[PDB]
């Protein structure tokens, strides 16, 4: 897979993320973590207070498609930031070899 | 694009994987 081919799949996966985000807002319930697109994959609805695990997306060629990326959803319904930094916490170490 | 695709992913993961841990 080439670089430009990989970018096209990311744009496709980004479009389906906007659909899943526009639809969940059209059918609301409770206070969960809302779907987000972090330029790699589309994080789904997260249960408050739990770690959210997503399979490493198969449209990324260099990913280990048998692993999982992880996020933290707090009981308030917002994705947890990294301690000491203003960035959303995410662990992609299972997906790549250089981590 | 053999290394161009991989080096492009380096940037995504660099600023993606925010757990400095
Ligand atoms: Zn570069």
């Amino acid at each position: 897979m080439t670089k430009e081919e990989q970018i096209f799949l990311l744009h496709r996966a980004q479009a389906q993320c906007e659909k899943r985000l526009k639809e969940v807002l059209q059918r609301p319930a409770g206070r969960p973590c809302l779907p987000e697109w972090d330029h790699i994959l589309c994080w789904p609805l997260g249960a408050p207070g739990e770690v959210v695990a997503v399979p490493c997306p198969d449209y990324i060629y260099d990913f280990n498609h048998k692993g999982h990326a992880y996020r933290r959803c707090d009981r308030n319904g917002s994705w947890e930031l990294v301690p000491g930094h203003n960035r959303t916490w995410a662990n992609y170490s299972e997906c790549v070899k250089f981590l | 694009q053999d290394l161009r695709r991989r080096f492009f992913l380096h940037h995504l993961i660099a600023e993606w994987h925010t757990a400095e841990i």
